[PDB]
């Protein structure tokens, strides 16, 4: 039905904490941007801390019906690999999602700027499937797993992020149909428009793991069209030099890049998978951060 | 490149009409396909260079094509829009 931006307005106010965070939140300072809206880092008025504040305007959304889906879905979620969402606002026309701060970046700085040892991938494969099982365990789907979607904590812990495309998934409604997520990590069935499960994510993990190997995603040097044609249409992609990623790191990468959903491993049975036994502390992780390099 | 000459004849009619002009279609040269939007719909521009007679002449022209459509180009586009016409 059509409805009015006030009305629009009316309805994301019931899903949302009422008031303004600026009440408690000053010194805000614009970091990023993207198509959905701004990310800004602001001082929290009694502890001092500063927590990242996701501004999303309600009038320059090519979907504003997506604007329900992260605050709806991910309230009553918690997991020490998926970063923290506090709450969520109506500031005029703007909906802001008040979130931790995580101060160690993205994974995409490290695999475009190191080579990750097999160590330092198991410790980001154990933190994103402990996340991901828990996530597919309740019903949603992130559906945006790629290497920018992965920050660091400042102490080398890894967490999943950007839950703006994520999706809730039942009995009722067991499957999504919706053209969501990033090119060159897009499952075969999402660009084939087939109804899909939570394995699109498992699909879009074993392409970061190219990442971490290879340094891009498959393809990532045509232009997204010709690079879709190739997922939806080709066999798995490989990495560039099968010699230099060991037997089980190939076997891992082996369970998720299935172009049968059904046949794809779940997050539950990764987390078995003997690759994951050279996962490390975060310690590990920390000499790979900007800061250290 | 037969879904291509679709959208050339397109472009051909939405020129015409535009700007009151008789321009006959005759064949597509050379056509770019680029995606700009893989939210909700695939949304392509296209870039074509196509032949038309302009008063019985055969004269080369560039067009811009916005399409939407649920599925990957060059399947049945449910939008289209001529953004830009002109003599090469």
């Amino acid at each position: 039905m059509r409805v009015s931006h006030e009305q629009f307005r009316a309805a994301l106010q019931l899903v949302v904490s009422p008031g303004d965070p600026r009440e408690y939140l000053a010194n805000f300072i614009k970091i990023g941007e993207g198509s959905t809206g701004i990310v800004c880092i602001a001082t929290e008025k009694h502890t001092g801390k500063q927590v990242a504040v996701k501004k999303m305007d309600l009038r320059k959304q090519q979907r504003r019906e997506l604007l329900f889906n992260e605050v709806v879905i991910m309230r009553d979620y918690h997991h020490d690999n998926v970063v923290d969402m506090y709450s969520s606002y109506l500031v005029g026309d703007e909906l802001w999602v008040v979130m931790e701060f995580l101060e160690g970046g993205a994974l995409t700085d490290i695999v475009t700027h190191t080579r990750m040892n097999e160590e330092q991938i198991a410790t980001v494969c154990l933190s994103v499937l402990r996340a991901l099982s828990y996530l597919h365990n309740q019903g949603v789907i992130h559906r945006d797993i790629k290497s920018d979607s992965i920050l660091l904590t400042s102490d080398g812990r890894i967490k999943l992020s950007d839950f703006g495309f994520c999706a809730q998934v039942s009995k009722e409604v067991p499957k999504r149909k919706s053209l969501v997520g990033t090119p060159y990590w897009m499952a075969p069935e999402v660009i084939s428009r087939l109804p899909y499960g939570t394995e699109v994510d498992i699909w879009s993990l074993g392409i970061m793991v190219i990442e971490m190997i290879d340094g891009e995603p498959p393809y990532f040097n045509e232009p997204p069209l010709q690079a879709m044609r190739r997922i939806r249409d080709s066999l798995p992609p490989r990495v560039k030099d099968l010699h230099k990623v060991s037997s089980v790191l190939r076997g891992f990468l082996d369970l998720m890049l299935v172009r049968e959903p059904s046949q794809r491993a779940t997050a539950q049975e990764l987390l078995g998978h003997p690759f994951l036994k050279l996962a490390g502390p975060p310690s590990c992780i920390v000499p790979l951060m900007r800061q250290y390099r | 490149s037969l879904e291509i000459e679709e959208l050339a004849r397109f472009a051909v009619d939405e020129h015409n009409k535009k700007e009151n002009a008789l321009l006959e279609f005759v064949r597509v040269v050379k056509a770019k396909e680029q995606l700009v939007g893989w939210v909700y719909e695939f949304q392509t521009m296209y870039y074509l260079t196509l032949e038309a007679k302009d008063g019985g002449k055969k004269k080369l022209y560039e067009a811009k094509v916005w399409v939407k459509s649920d599925h990957m180009p060059p399947s049945l586009p449910n939008f289209k829009e001529l953004q830009e016409f002109k003599p090469v």
